[PDB]
């Protein structure tokens, strides 16, 4: 999913 | 030789994440905890100083430092990262530390979000001639003095  | 000395001890990292299932008013989506520990029978605070997570700049007050355990940290956020992980170590000569980096993550390798992972990683620590001083630490932190 989105990492950041 | 006989001389020489090597002294070997282990630390685990690990974490564990769940996905709320209320996301908060920020958006953070879920719920995690990192920690750094000792294996069975041993107490690292013998030979850690502190234990320094290093949290990505979104964080308030990034740097969080534990001087005694447990060593972990406990937050809310929405993604995954990689977290800076320092073992400050009472030893006044070389080395005063390890850094390991490591990967907090959210969710697995398989594309599909999961409700919930925990994950540990087991790291081996090897000094050789340490200090009279700082040997006795890591002994009596369950560490293994190497025999020949």
């Amino acid at each position: 999913a989105a990492r950041k | 030789m006989d001389n020489q000395c090597t002294v070997q001890v282990r630390l685990e990292l690990g974490h564990r994440a769940q996905l709320r299932k209320k996301p908060t008013t920020e958006g953070f989506t879920h719920d995690w905890m990192v920690f750094v520990r000792g294996p069975e029978q041993c107490d690292i605070q013998h030979f850690v100083e502190k234990v320094v997570f290093w949290l990505h700049d979104s964080f308030p007050k990034p740097r969080r430092v534990c001087k005694e355990p447990p060593y972990k940290v406990e937050e809310s956020g929405y993604a995954g990262f990689i977290m800076p992980i320092e073992v400050h170590f009472k030893n006044k000569e070389e080395p005063r530390k390890v850094c390991f980096t490591y990967d907090l993550f959210l969710n697995l390798e398989g594309n599909p979000p999961v409700n919930h992972l925990n994950h540990l990683r087991c790291e081996k620590l090897t000094f050789n001639n340490p200090t009279t001083e700082f040997r006795y630490k890591l002994l009596r932190a369950g560490g293994v003095m190497v025999m020949p």
